[PDB]
């Protein structure tokens, strides 16, 4: 189980132009480049879709492991999804044979989980791990997020910028406050 | 206000059975605030992890692993058994005392005072059985001859009835070893007509 990304977002997609609309105006001064703003906005998502398992732009995703959890089963990590692409299924060198049928993607931000139909799912060969690619987040764009969630990556990134090192400055509704409806609960540490 | 105390507390464990909320545990999710109640997408989450993995007698250890915040608190029952349980049955042999029945012969739990039935059916049949229909018959005796000329007297037998046996075999036990007197006075003495 790794989960490497296929794509990186562009920079692009991200908002630079709007987090210095945050960042200082309509109280303060009209600082820094373009290059250094969006080093602490990636470094702001990364936080919180690293803490909150989610992943905001909507990249492209491969989720490569070698042996499936149950045979109905295989939660997904990352949790908004949307159209897994393709179920490929190498075998050991890899001609690199995908499957098309069997399985339903159930889009759930709960448990965005991979339930094959019936009661058996694919198996893997000997050495030939089972690949998933599959493209999670909420949107596209920086619209398309909820806002509490934007919000939270802005106020983080403001501190990434307006202090440098791990000095000294907890607000009702805060940074941890808002992540914290974002973030997986699970209680099972067991067997299953 | 026995019969009140023994209807009361079997009416306290029926209703504790019926009304009492034991948990036998809670999630307590705090949060990064003070306060805060987790989202529909969670909750929905955290059910299925506790109904499919951490319930039933099949699932009975699961490590549980509790992450940053959330906290598993669980709760006992502490008085569990006997709530009104010595005081029910002082109050169900306090019924038995006043009408006037051993407790070995309705099934009261307790101490021995009696021994072997045999004494206890005995003491019924003679402390609150036959005093209360000596007086019933009595008053049948009475006034059932107010109808019929003739005064006429009906009383309990005390004789084929089969509780007072140990009464009756000791009684011919002891004048039928008193081998001194004959055998025609000893027929009058057991009530048998002597022939």
């Amino acid at each position: 189980m790794m989960l490497n990304e296929v794509t990186a977002v562009p920079g692009t997609a991200l908002p630079v132009a709007e987090f210095r609309d945050h960042l200082r105006l309509g109280t303060g001064f009209a600082g820094a480049e373009d290059a250094a703003l969006l080093s602490y906005l990636r470094a702001a998502i990364a936080a919180i879709e690293g803490r909150t398992a989610k992943a905001l732009i909507s990249r492209g995703f491969r989720l490569a492991l070698t042996a499936w959890r149950w045979g109905d089963m295989q939660t997904l990590p990352i949790a908004p999804v949307a159209t897994v692409t393709a179920l490929r299924l190498v075998d050991a060198a890899g001609v690199e044979t995908p499957v098309a049928a069997g399985w339903r993607l159930v889009p759930d931000m709960a448990r965005p989980r991979i339930e094959a139909l019936g009661a058996m799912l694919p198996m893997i060969p000997t050495g030939g791990r089972v690949e998933i690619d599959f493209t999670a987040g909420f949107g596209a764009s920086w619209s398309a997020l909820p806002v509490d969630l934007a919000q939270a990556v802005f106020l983080l990134a403001a501190q990434y910028y307006e202090l440098r090192h791990d000095g000294a400055a907890a607000m009702p509704f805060g940074v941890m406050a808002l992540i914290e409806r974002w973030r997986t609960v699970r209680v099972l540490g067991g067997r299953p | 206000v026995a019969l009140d105390v023994h209807n009361a507390a079997s009416a306290w464990s029926k209703a504790l059975l019926d009304n009492a909320a034991r948990p036998s545990g809670a999630i307590i999710y705090k949060g990064a605030d003070g306060q805060g109640v987790l989202a529909p997408e969670q909750y929905e989450r955290l059910i299925f992890e506790m109904e499919t993995h951490h319930q039933g007698a099949r699932n009975a250890g699961r490590p549980m692993l509790l992450e940053g915040g959330l906290d598993w608190k669980p709760m006992g029952f502490s008085p569990s058994d006997m709530e009104f349980h010595e005081t029910k049955a002082a109050a169900a042999r306090e019924i038995a005392l006043a009408f006037g029945v051993p407790p070995m012969l309705i099934g009261i739990p307790g101490d021995a005072t009696y021994a072997n039935y045999a004494e206890a059916n005995r003491a019924f049949y003679r402390l609150t059985v036959l005093p209360l229909l000596t007086r019933v018959s009595a008053a049948l005796a009475w006034w059932l001859s107010g109808y019929l000329g003739a005064q006429i007297e009906l009383k309990p037998d005390l004789d084929q009835v089969p509780a007072l046996a140990v009464e009756r075999d000791q009684l011919w036990a002891r004048i039928g070893a008193a081998g001194f007197l004959s055998n025609s006075e000893k027929r009058v003495l057991l009530g048998l007509p002597p022939t």
